[PDB]
């Protein structure tokens, strides 16, 4: 049992409503951060995603994110009730792992995604809830 | 800024870890920038280790993994591997294999891993049942992972991931967990009853 990385996760996903993932999808082009942020979401559900690759980003090497995806997961009305709904009881080991790298970097950081894209940034604090969920929790 | 060598990320590890990586039980080389291309022999000085992380990167091949007397989890997920192979150096030891998010379509070479009780291999390019009548022969086989492969997109598409579970615990009869989920005991009767 871990409620304050639980109390954090909901904190995350509740400051995120339907008209921000609404004009997200009406960018262009995303922030590289946010790509990222949505990486990790990918990987917690076990969705695709690239292989490991860096991209130059304000002077640091950061993994591109697999957007497209993360598009086809926003494009589903159940989204953020879906990171509502997600069992977390169920992430292994290696997920946590998968998820560190993204953690390592400098940049990564809700600070730095929030400046870029306002609450979605708030995805960063959920992922890094569960992590620390699975971490405490055995 | 193309590859990283085995030796470079020891460096890297034990800067972040104050530990010296033949001393370290859980030697972390994973996510390096630039990734690790190849596995070589400096992976035999690490004969303490318990745990070696090497997931993130661009392996290819599995290889070199001579010399770590003591390993029970392997993580080679996110890289570029399309085969299992040359895992005998560790079969003595070995009880967890994470290799998610890599090219493996064939399970040939499974089958050395006699003491494997964990397998995770999400987002794999298994399109077929005859793959997983290979882990039959696993007889300490408990934890399964196939989410995201082919075959269990199949199923999920269809609304028919119930079948699939039936599918594999057909093949595997004392099956534990399935893509983190229990298998329980209905799920085993309609196993035996299709079997
Ligand atoms: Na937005």
């Amino acid at each position: 049992a871990a409620k304050p990385a639980l109390d954090a996760a909901l904190e995350a996903l509740n400051s995120i409503k339907d008209g921000d993932i609404k004009n997200l999808k009406a960018l262009k082009k995303p922030p590289q951060i946010i790509t990222r942020i949505f990486d990790c979401v990918l990987v917690l559900r076990m969705l695709p995603v690239t292989k490991a690759e860096y991209t130059d980003e304000k002077g640091r090497m950061v993994q591109v994110g697999n957007y497209p995806e993360a598009q086809k997961m926003m494009n589903q009305m159940s989204f953020l009730q879906d990171l509502k709904d997600f069992a977390k009881e169920q992430i292994n080991d290696e997920t946590v792992e998968l998820l560190e790298p993204y953690f390592m970097s400098e940049d990564f950081t809700f600070e730095n995604a929030q400046k870029a894209s306002g609450n979605v940034a708030g995805l960063c604090n959920w992922a890094e809830s569960m992590a620390k969920y699975h971490n405490v929790a055995k | 800024a193309k590859a990283t060598t085995i030796k470079d990320a020891i460096r890297i590890f034990e800067e972040r870890k104050s530990v010296v990586a033949t001393e370290a039980e859980k030697v972390e080389l994973h996510g390096m920038i630039p990734p690790i291309e190849k596995m070589d022999a400096t992976l035999s000085t690490l004969k303490a280790c318990k745990h070696l992380a090497l997931s993130t990167n661009n392996i290819e091949k599995i290889s070199s993994l001579s010399g770590m007397e003591n390993l029970r989890i392997l993580s080679l997920g996110r890289n570029l591997i399309k085969k299992i192979e040359n895992l005998d150096a560790v079969a003595d030891t070995l009880e967890e294999l994470w290799i998610s998010y890599n090219q493996i379509a064939s399970l040939s070479g499974i089958e050395k891993l006699v003491n494997l009780r964990v397998l995770y291999m999400s987002n794999n390019k298994i399109t077929n049942w005859g793959e997983i009548d290979k882990l039959a022969a696993l007889d300490k086989l408990e934890d399964l992972l196939l989410a995201g492969n082919p075959l269990y997109n199949d199923y999920k598409e269809n609304n028919a991931t119930s079948e699939y579970r039936i599918e594999v615990v057909k093949r595997l009869p004392n099956l534990k967990k399935l893509d983190g989920m229990p298998v329980d005991v209905d799920e085993r009767e309609q196993a035996n009853v299709a079997r």
